[PDB]
């Protein structure tokens, strides 16, 4: 065969900064009941910054390797951001057996992305009392990936006759991730879900190099 | 990062109402925690409100606020305290603060 | 008690550290219901940025040169060094104690 002599690097004409910091430097995070799933599109993403941040305790990739990312153009990237408690940090993972993924945030087993989390006990923490983050104890379906179950009602989870009025059927008012103290530490989890070319791509790094000749053996 | 943009100053002799404005970059959200202060004439900064509530003063002030880039603006008379009294702050990212008003000539 | 502060004016050499203290009536409150203490800094009629201090921890914000003995109702900010003319007026803020309140050092000399 004939060895290619030239190459084509053809990237979309994107001039935006790609504000991941508007997800990560936030003063307020959602509880495990819900997340914003902020949509990131049309930007020059650079994941070097998140990967090498000294602020992160974990950066786990299931799909695209952490050492790549900048070389891939995605159609959309979504940021699912919430506060989780230390003992459950790894439990949102495909090993969905610890009673968080099935009542609270569930990562897909075929997740294409990466999960970021960090110790943050100088924020979202208290000297004492309850705080802003609760939990879910039952669902009776064990949830779908990315489902946001925010329905709070007295429910006969225990098959005890709480017919509207309350027992082990009450609200899951757990008070997690802050208790003045692992098992009381907040971690601000951000999950980045990636769309693997299902439309013209809009999110990728700072590359370009071509004349689009189309008449040479090229890479 | 999350820089706030103001307008020019507003000069008025009569006790007419005035409107000011604040603009910024961003995405939509349920969170609404932007706020306002005044540079009081011989005091430090003083807060009028944040979420649409008032600090210890008469509610002659208007919380014209929205989601995303909150179209933040506001008083009915301007009969007192005109010394650049509308600084904008955004307690969402980096606690950014920035800031206007006058009765003269 | 009233978020009052030490009247530091010009008594800092251009190559020296400085400190400013202020007094509150209590120590564990904020605007969001958590613990906090805030600082702002500017000389001219410009916009100071807001720096967050905890009741058990140190911060950094836009500027790096911060430390401070926020040990009790008497809360002190430590200026590691005042770099000559790079000065400004300092204010204390407390969620439950007027949010911003204080007297403001002044200059280097
Ligand atoms: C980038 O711009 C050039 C024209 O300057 C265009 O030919 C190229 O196709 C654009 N990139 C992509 C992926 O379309
Ligand atoms: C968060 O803010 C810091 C400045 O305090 C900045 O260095 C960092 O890059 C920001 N994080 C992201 C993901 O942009």
């Amino acid at each position: 065969r004939v060895q290619p002599t030239e190459s084509i690097v053809r990237f979309p004409n994107i001039t935006n900064l790609c504000p991941f910091g508007e997800v990560f430097n936030a003063t307020r995070f959602a509880s495990v009941y819900a997340w914003n799933r902020k949509r990131i599109s049309n930007c020059v993403a650079d994941y070097s910054v998140l990967y090498n941040s000294a602020s992160f305790s974990t950066f786990k990739c299931y799909g695209v390797s952490p050492t790549k990312l900048n070389d891939l153009c995605f159609t959309n990237v979504y940021a699912d951001s919430f506060v989780i408690r230390g003992d459950e940090v790894r439990q949102i993972a495909p090993g969905q057996t610890g009673k968080i993924a099935d009542y609270n945030y569930k990562l897909p087993d075929d997740f294409t992305g990466c999960v970021i989390a960090w110790n943050s006990n100088n924020l979202d923490s208290k000297v004492g009392g309850n705080y802003n983050y609760l939990y879910r104890l039952f669902r009776k379906s064990n949830l779908k990936p990315f489902e946001r179950d925010i329905s709070t009602e007295i429910y006969q989870a225990g098959s005890t006759p709480c017919n509207g009025v309350e027992f082990n059927c009450y609200f899951p008012l757990q008070s997690y991730g802050f208790q003045p103290t692992v098992g009381y530490q907040p971690y601000r989890v951000v999950v980045l879900s990636f769309e693997l070319l299902h439309a013209p791509a809009t999110v990728c790094g700072p590359k370009k190099s071509t004349n689009l000749v189309k008449n040479k053996c090229v890479n | 990062q999350v820089q706030l943009v103001q307008s020019g100053s507003e000069l008025k002799k009569p006790g007419a109402s005035v409107t000011v404005s604040c603009k910024a970059s961003g995405y939509s959200f349920p969170t609404h925690a932007m706020n306002w202060v005044r540079q009081a004439p011989g005091q430090g900064l003083e807060w009028m409100g944040w979420i649409p509530t008032y600090a210890g003063f008469t509610g002659r002030f208007v919380f014209s606020l929205d989601t995303s880039v909150s179209t933040a603006y506001q008083i009915s008379s301007l009969k007192a305290d005109d010394t650049a009294v509308y600084y904008c702050a955004r307690g969402h990212v980096l606690e950014w603060f920035q800031g206007l008003v006058t009765v003269s000539s | 008690v009233v978020m009052t502060q030490s009247p530091l004016s010009l008594s800092v050499t251009p190559g020296q550290p400085a400190s400013i203290s202020c007094k509150s009536s209590q120590t564990l409150l904020h605007s969001d219901g958590q613990t906090s203490f805030y600082w702002y800094l500017q000389k001219p009629g410009q916009s100071p940025q807001l720096l967050i201090y905890d009741i058990s921890s140190r911060f950094s914000g836009v500027p790096d040169r911060f430390s401070g003995s926020g040990s009790g109702t008497d809360f002190t900010l430590k200026i590691s060094r005042v770099e000559a003319e790079d000065v400004g007026v300092y204010y204390c803020m407390q969620g439950t104690q007027p949010w911003t309140f204080g007297q403001g050092k002044v200059e280097i000399k």
